[PDB]
């Protein structure tokens, strides 16, 4: 994975690539790494994919119940605190490395989270195998007082650096923009620079090519009347 | 222990199990019966780690006998095999798993059919016309693949079984001291005293 | 692999499979595991393919030089021993080579088993490789000295089939050879997929398998 | 030693036009030894199909477990479970054993009875969902299946064309894997009819 | 990491670098290692960031609860809570913490809590991987009852040398001044301290 | 078999329209200790080649001596040593690559990663990499160690493929290299601010720049960063 | 401890026609998760109408090719400029590989050319010298992805003639160079999608009686 | 290989050696002769690691045959045993030792006495009335200790040997496929073809 | 061990502690670590005493033979002989040597040769286990072209701090002054340097 988080004037943006890998093999070419904790709190995960999902769904569930209990909109520090205490408890065995970002009544926030339970604060962050390629871009082009449009550009450029230069990262760019006083906009497949070219040949077979021994109807319906 | 074989013919199931028991470098016994009757028409042979085999078999036996008394009814071989599988699948993730492989030969009185189930210590169940555990299959399955028919008589099943034992006795480095053979059919369980 | 070879009234049969593996991956479907050392000498191959090819082709060099120096074909016994002596030099260095040296010489038909330990065994019947146990089952129950060339060829063919079926690391095709006093005779490549269905129908065997 | 490759086996699923297909080999082994050629790895709970590869005892155990759970779901909900919902149930059930997992590679296939939309999904042994549009692969010949599916597959195939594609993907992948083969089954699934075909293949 | 806390006439000053490494990669070059457990009780963290963050959060919870019941806690009391956590969980922790605080009664105090969970009250303390390179410098240049400006220069010069020689240390030099006047945060950038 | 003791970090380089640029910092690290601050890791060979070396410094000094002796030996009985039969970048590289692969084949490697940058007789740009395993490759941009992970992505934005080389000027290429060195100083814990840069141009020849510093650094934003999550002060 | 080996990724593919042969390989060179080069030639014209590619550990691959090219040169010197036939080259390479039986060239080697009857030939090797002549072979990282596809599309495996239902196979009709190049490009495009070490570029060397010809095709760079 | 036995009676030495040869899990041969004639009145049986046994035996055989031709004279069993011991003692400190245990049965024509020497792979030589290598002695020495006399006939020696093999066949887990028995006396070496 | 060599206006001075340890036992508390390989070329030894003694003896042999043939060798030449031994036998050696010498042409020179066998010419060098604790102090207090008395104080203060913090260092401080005037040996006892 390559994932980034970038703060700007009136909010925060996160982005991610869309490749998932089983060693050197690409399992999914269009994976969704941008997860929702609450409507305006989104996280992006690297490391063990099942862990990033499970831990995100769990904290998102508890955040929702907390929000209902307190009659308040959830805060990013709450998600942060709940995540790190959960991860710390399992001593790195839950391999979830997350970038957590969001907007709440306190303002806009951007945190990184490691599997052992350590958290960091920043204006720009990167995680995953392509973090170094992405950080090179962020360190080159990031500045204070970015606009929304500049931050999305910087974020997607950082992901692209990972896509092209890191073998663990590839395919498309997903983005989520969280601006203060607005609904969060999830931009699934914001960029699509890796469309497979047309194949030279069609491998559609003649009907009857495959040898068959037996045929049978499968009863999927329930037991019938009469 | 080592070799346990099983074959399902037309109207019966035949189980052959070795007689040897070895401690250290000494063969302590050459007449050991590696089997337990679970019910009148269900027989289970077993092989695996020392001690665990008999303890597991007797534990299964007690549970099936308890069921029989409670319901005044004999469980089908399929039901017994599923119960045994679950116990082994439960066991493999325990603190100390029971290292036991079993064959369950039964005659289903409802369907009037013989049934042979092969279950390993992991809880891997398969219904088969003939089966074995450990290295036994490496020597015997080629013979069984060649000679086996589903309409075989009990006598033909025994002759094919003799050929399997003869091959084992020729090509195994291991002296397993012959086999005790038992037949499971509609009339129940009986032992072939001359083999 | 599965290989076998056996002596009988009309010479020696040699049968091998053709599969090659690299873990669970089938790297080759059709590899020649027999080497034609000379018109009256064959060598089967089981173990490391490189070791089998290099050393048995080096054996053929040494068997050829024997003929030039002595004006006479090398015996099966002497050829098998030259090979076993090569194995004894690289003793413990990690070679993996199980082979049967089959041929016809003055003493009649000859068959020797040789492995990487320097073992050299004379005998009427041998089988090597991951599927040798399956082949032995069919061989032991059906072998006679009084076999006809036709029935003997079928036995070695059927014995490999047995192994190819059960052993995951044996299959592809069957290569048959028949060694006579006029030399060896190649009896073709037989795809196991096709052979299996054919044998199932004609013989009635493999009843458990559906086709 | 490796639990995911002791017994061997493969499962592949594909989407087509208003249809899905799921297929599996029939082999069960003890490493090099072939034990059974009738070990089917595809199960169905109503109209939702589940293929499971990996350790055979866990395959059997999970089938029994999801049969258990889908039967209770149906009694309480008064309706059959849908593929999307079942996929989450599989994921939840696998992750609850995060630190003592079932050594399996499940594959879900089915058609939503309400929307009519074809659905397939794959998981790792601990629940991570891979909701692919095109195809899902699992087993000891997953690398082989990826190569075949990626080259042979094209979108919006009709049921009888999809059958040939998935069959050839499975067959040729299995023939390059020592631990897969010994027969094969293909399920062709439409909104209100399901056909099951046993393929003829080499038995080595 | 390069961290230190120094007592002086008017109170105490905590100082730290801002580099966090994962091997040779600098994961964060603007880390804040000076963490607040109470209004005028701060700590410097070294070792496992997960462990030290988890500890400081628990300590902050204890001192918040202490305050609700018994009023403002002493710096010694804060160091005791750190110690109790670090000592009883020494098998599962890798934390080297310096505790520093200001009372009006006790004035500026510094406690260091190394790996084992022992406590040592000192006039000044240094810790982290970069501290090794400045033991000689700090010993030679430290004086008791320095002025604020002298103490700031002492920490700045010391951490400058630690950063210079230790690859695990670097970035900016953060400082926190604890006096009766209040809490003052300071920051010093490379172009300032590198030319010392 | 050994382990590296005193080490040099990234060496970065790229092709441009009329030549090549190569750069490397002046640090000699002793584990986490930034021990030696005046180490030159770019070593010119004649006026047409610069060899940039990372990894073990003792092995670098050995290689430096092999190259110095190579020049001496090439001049022996060679009237055209400063002309047609002068050492070429490709000769120097292949020599080093031969040595590296031989040493790894004796299980006694030179624990280095080397980039040979230069311009050939015909004006062609030469840029090739070799390491302790004897592995060799060429690319429009090359970098060792951390530079591979952080510099290449930045340099490949300028020269993404072969056709971008004639479009890239020396000012743009140098600017990209200098920016990459700053990024490495931000993010490589075994790097230094001081570095050397060499340009080998087919027209202007060899320009060797020493005592360069990373400048225009962004640190101000650090003042605003407080705590690790919930802390406000 | 020093590991003298490495993995530079890549994938190669050799297909033999009736009167031609192709040897294709991707141009990407990698270590771990980094790209070293997007264009680093891997398939070489070794002379005498023979093409060669040693895939795996690049250093050992370059050394082997370099040695074989040298062996061809000395074959001309020693045997009166005689042409080295493809079968003779194959046997020669076996001895080059086995000279290192106890410290192997960690490569999967393929050579392609024409036999002495003018027919297409491909030979496949393992790291320690075992070889064989083949009609079709993929080697390297994505070999397991590509080979089953070639079994199906080149040798028509598991393909039967409609209407007969498994009784009659698909006849083994020969493939043209244009048909082969399509299978090569689709093989690598598919491998590039699902294998992270495969991509950037594809270089194909086609061998005929007229000589050796090259063709280059772009691949995905992610 | 596994079991090699030896017994020295009144006027002869009898060596019994197993016939089995096993590779992996398969018994490749059940008629293997684990012995070499070193000279007309000296026989050596052997057991140890695969390959090393025959190579060592044939190497010894060649050396003794070379001596016989050179001097036109047969070395005494004692002289041969000492030569063999030295080669093994030389071997144990080599780069790769020969893992071979031997029994040397000979009839000394000068003294008119049978002689049995037991030598292990370390070069540990002992002259004995009866001997064995590996685990063979664990089962057989109690019988030999009980029944052995020095004035036994060859026929009585064979009967006591049969009893030893019967005990081995009963209590060993290992199927060694019977034994080839050879007798060494004043008239030379001969094989007992029915045993 | 704590060793250092410092160039100054009139030449160079080598300095060292006198402690040799076998674990925590002080096997020798009055060791002479300042060893002569030529009249005005001396070295400071750190690491394996067996290895460094064997090397210095071989070097002394080479420079004695060099002198017989080619006259007085340079300090650079002496450092090259050390290097050649330390580099080519790096797998079987644990030697950290500082070479220091005086020429009339080149004046005072200092070369350090750490574990790998690399050579580094420096104005001053520090090495040994105790050197870590004085990197900051020595960097801050070193100046070029110091007087003899200034340089003696610099080494004395530096090694005093190394001894203070390093358990493997201690005893007396030995020094050797290399100038045109000749060779002067100095010694400083604990009661002198401890109170600095
Ligand atoms: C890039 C690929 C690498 O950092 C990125 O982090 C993605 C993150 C991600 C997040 C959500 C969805 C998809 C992808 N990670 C992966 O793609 C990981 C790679 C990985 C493999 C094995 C791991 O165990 C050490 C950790 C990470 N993929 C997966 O986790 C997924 C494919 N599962 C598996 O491969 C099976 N795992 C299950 C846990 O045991 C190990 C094998
Ligand atoms: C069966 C198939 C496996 O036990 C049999 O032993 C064959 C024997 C054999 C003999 C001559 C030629 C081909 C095959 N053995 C193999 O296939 C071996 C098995 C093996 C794997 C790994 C080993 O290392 C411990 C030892 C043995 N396989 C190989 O030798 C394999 C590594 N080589 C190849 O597949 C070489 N081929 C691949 C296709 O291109 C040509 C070369
Ligand atoms: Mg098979
Ligand atoms: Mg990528
Ligand atoms: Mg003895
Ligand atoms: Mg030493
Ligand atoms: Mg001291």
């Amino acid at each position: 994975t390559t994932i980034v988080g970038v703060k700007f004037n009136n909010g925060v943006v996160i982005a991610a690539d869309t490749r998932s890998t089983q060693g050197p093999i690409v399992a999914d070419k269009n994976c969704a790494k941008l997860h929702r904790i609450s409507p305006k709190i989104w996280c992006a995960g690297a490391g063990t994919a099942a862990d990033t999902e499970a831990v995100t769904q769990l904290i998102g569930s508890n955040i929702e119940l907390h929000s209902l209990y307190t009659s308040r909109e959830p805060r990013v520090v709450s998600a942060l605190q709940m995540l790190k205490q959960h991860l710390f408890k399992y001593q790195g065995h839950i391999g979830a490395y997350l970038i957590v970002a969001g907007v709440d009544p306190t303002g806009s926030h951007l945190f990184s989270i490691h599997a052992h339970g350590s958290t960091d604060v920043g204006y720009y962050l990167s995680l995953g195998s392509g973090s170094l390629a992405a950080m090179a871009v962020l360190e080159s082009h990031w500045k204070q007082d970015l606009t929304k449009e500049e931050a999305i550009k910087l974020a997607s450029d950082a992901i692209q650096a990972g896509i092209w230069n890191d073998l663990g990262s590839g395919s498309n760019v997903d983005v989520c923009v969280m601006e203060i006083g607005k609904d969060a906009e999830y931009l699934r497949n914001y960029l699509t620079p890796n469309v497979r070219e047309e194949k030279q040949k069609s491998y559609k077979f003649p009907r009857g090519t495959t040898a068959v021994l037996k045929e049978s109807i499968v009863n999927i319906c329930d037991i019938q009347e009469e | 222990m080592d070799i346990i074989l099983g074959i399902r013919v037309q109207d019966s199931v035949i189980l052959a199990s070795s007689k040897a028991v070895t401690r250290g470098i000494s063969v302590l016994k050459d007449s050991d019966d590696k089997t337990r009757q679970l019910s009148p028409h269900t027989l289970m042979s077993f092989a695996g780690e020392a001690g665990d085999t008999v303890q597991f078999a007797e534990y299964i036996q007690a549970n099936i006998q308890l069921y029989s008394i409670r319901e005044d009814y004999e469980l089908s071989p399929q039901a017994v095999s599923s119960f045994v599988r679950q116990e082994l699948a439960k066991s493999i993730r325990s603190r100390r798993p029971y290292q036991v492989n079993v064959l369950i030969g039964g005659y289903d009185k409802k369907k009037n059919k013989p049934e042979l189930y092969q279950i390993d210590y992991l809880g891997t169940k398969v219904e088969l016309p003939y089966g074995a555990h450990g290295y036994s299959g490496f020597y015997t399955f080629s013979l069984l693949d060649h000679h086996y028919r589903p309409d075989m008589t009990t006598e033909e099943g025994l002759d094919l079984l003799k050929l399997c034992v003869q091959e084992l006795e020729k090509r195994m480095p291991m002296d397993f001291k012959g086999v005790i053979v038992k037949i499971v059919d509609k009339d129940g369980i009986r032992q072939v005293d001359d083999f | 692999t599965t290989t076998l070879a056996f002596k009988f009234q009309h010479g020696v049969i040699a049968a091998v499979d053709s599969r090659a593996s690299a873990g669970s991956y089938i790297s080759a479907l059709r590899m020649n595991k027999v080497i034609e050392i000379n018109p009256y000498l064959l060598g089967t191959m089981s173990g490391c393919a490189a070791d089998c090819q290099y050393w048995e082709r080096l054996l053929a060099k040494e068997c050829r030089l024997y003929y030039l120096r002595n004006g006479e074909r090398i015996s099966v016994s002497a050829a098998s021993k030259l090979l076993s002596n090569m194995m004894c030099q690289y003793r413990g260095m990690g070679l993996s080579m199980g082979s049967m040296i089959c041929g016809w010489d003055k003493k009649g038909p000859g068959l020797y088993y040789v492995d990487e330990h320097g073992t050299r065994l004379s005998g009427n019947m041998f089988s090597t490789g991951s599927g040798n146990t399956y082949a032995y089952g069919v061989l032991d129950s059906n072998y006679k000295w009084d076999l006809s060339v036709e029935d003997a060829l079928y036995l070695g063919k059927r014995s490999i089939l047995a192994a190819a079926h059960r052993d995951a690391y044996s299959g592809g095709s069957v290569n048959l050879y028949h060694v006579t006093e006029d030399g060896w005779i190649y009896h073709g490549n037989h795809d196991v997929g096709e052979l299996f269905w054919k044998v199932k129908e004609e013989e009635g065997s493999f009843n458990n398998v559906i086709g | 030693s490796d639990p995911s490759s002791i017994n061997g086996g493969i499962v592949v699923a594909m989407t087509g036009k208003d249809c899905v297909a799921i297929a599996c080999d029939l082999r069960l082994g003890s490493q090099s030894l072939g034990v059974s050629n009738k070990f089917e790895k595809i199960f169905h709970y109503g109209h939702v199909f589940l293929g499971i590869t990996g350790l055979a005892t866990d395959v059997t155990t999970l089938n029994e477990m999801f049969r258990y759970k889908t039967n209770l779901y149906k009694l309480k909900e008064e309706r059959a479970i849908e593929p999307e919902t079942f996929t989450q149930l599989v994921s939840s059930s696998l992750y609850e054993r995060r630190f003592g997992p079932y050594f399996v590679g499940p594959v879900v296939a089915g058609i939503n009875s309400k929307s009519g939309k074809p659905f397939i999904a794959g998981f790792d042994l601990i629940g991570c969902i891979d909701e692919a549009k095109d195809f899902i692969v699992s087993g000891t010949a997953s690398d082989q299946l990826f190569g075949m599916c990626e080259s042979l597959y094209e979108p919006n195939l009709e049921p009888e064309d999809l059958f040939e594609t998935i069959s050839q993907a499975l067959l040729n992948a299995a023939d390059r894997d020592a631990l897969s083969g010994w027969g094969a089954v293909v399920y062709i699934i439409k909104k209100d009819e399901v056909v099951k075909r046993y393929l003829k293949m080499r038995q080595d | 990491t390069s961290i230190m806390a120094v007592t002086f006439k008017d109170g105490v000053i905590l100082g730290a670098d801002s580099r966090t490494t994962t091997g040779a990669y600098i994961a964060n070059r603007v880390t804040d290692k000076l963490t607040r457990v109470h209004d005028k009780i701060w700590c410097c963290r070294s070792g496992s960031a997960a462990d030290t963050q988890a500890i400081a959060d628990i300590v902050q919870y204890h001192l918040e609860l202490y305050t609700s019941q018994y009023g403002t806690p002493s710096t010694e009391t804060a160091a005791s809570v750190f110690k109790e956590l670090c000592y009883e969980n020494k098998d599962n922790l890798t934390a080297g913490i310096i505790v520093a605080g200001y009372d009006d009664k006790n004035k500026g105090e510094v406690y260091t809590i190394p790996l084992g969970g022992s406590v040592h009250k000192l006039p000044y303390a240094i810790a982290g991987s970069g501290s090794t390179f400045i033991y000689g410098y700090c010993d030679k240049n430290f004086r008791e009852n320095m002025s604020k400006e002298e103490t700031v220069d002492f920490i700045k010069h010391s951490l400058s040398q630690a950063i210079k020689w230790d690859g695990s240390s670097g970035g900016v030099i953060r400082m926190v001044v604890l006096t009766a006047a209040g809490v003052e945060r300071l920051i010093f950038y490379p172009d300032e301290y590198e030319q010392l | 078999t050994q382990q590296p003791i005193v080490t040099g970090t990234s060496v970065i380089s790229m092709k441009y329209d009329n030549g090549v640029i190569i750069a490397a910092d002046n640090l000699g690290s002793y584990g986490s200790l930034l021990r030696f601050n005046g180490v030159e890791r770019l070593i010119p060979v004649g006026d047409n080649t610069v060899v940039g070396i990372s990894g073990d410094i003792s092995d670098m000094q050995h290689i430096e001596r092999l190259l110095k002796d190579l020049v001496t030996e090439n001049a022996y009985d060679n009237p055209l040593a400063d002309a047609e039969e002068a050492l070429e970048p490709s000769y120097i590289f292949e020599y080093l690559a031969t040595v590296m692969y031989q040493r790894r084949s004796k299980m006694n490697p030179l624990w280095n990663a080397i980039i040979v940058a230069g311009v050939q007789s015909n004006g062609d740009q030469f840029l090739r990499y070799v390491n302790l395993l004897g592995v060799t490759y060429s690319s429009p941009t090359l970098a060792t160690g951390f530079g591979a992970h952080m510099a290449n992505p930045l340099l490949r934005k300028v020269v993404d493929r072969e056709s971008d080389i004639p479009k890239t000027t020396v000012q743009v290429a140098e600017e990209a290299i200098v920016n990459a060195m700053r990024v490495l100083y931000y993010r490589d814990a075994r790097s230094s601010r001081n570095f050397s840069l060499a340009i080998i141009d087919k027209n202007t020849g060899l320009t060797f720049k020493k005592n360069l510093q990373v400048e225009n650094m962004k640190w101000d934003f650090a003042k605003d960063i407080k705590g690790y999550g919930t802390q406000k002060i | 401890q020093f590991n003298p080996y490495g993995d530079n990724g890549g994938t190669i593919l050799g297909i033999a026609g009736e009167d031609f042969a192709v040897l294709a390989g991707d141009t990407r060179n990698i270590t771990d998760y980094s790209i070293n080069s997007r264009y680093e030639p891997k398939v070489f014209d070794c002379g005498d109408n023979i093409v060669m590619s040693a895939n795996g550990f690049a250093a050992d691959g370059d050394a082997l090719v370099k040695r074989f090219k040298n062996s061809v040169k000395w074959y001309h010197f020693d045997h009166n400029d005689k042409k080295l036939s493809i079968n003779s080259a194959a046997r020669n390479i076996q001895h080059l590989l086995y000279s290192r039986r106890f410290f192997p060239y960690y490569v999967y080697n393929i050579i392609a050319g024409l036999d002495e009857d003018g027919k297409g030939a491909v030979y496949s090797f393992d790291p320690v010298g075992s070889y064989q002549r083949e009609q079709c072979r993929a080697g390297g990282a994505a070999a397991s992805l590509i080979m089953p596809f070639l079994d199906n599309q080149v040798n028509f495996k598991n393909q039967y003639e409609p209407g007969t239902n498994g009784k009659v196979k698909k006849p083994l009709k020969y493939l043209s160079v244009e048909e082969v190049i399509k299978l090569v490009r689709d093989s690598f495009t598919s491998a590039t999608e699902r294998h992270i070490q495969v991509g950037d570029g594809l270089e194909i060397l086609i061998v005929t009686k007229d000589g050796v010809r090259k063709e280059f095709y772009e691949l995905k760079r992610d």
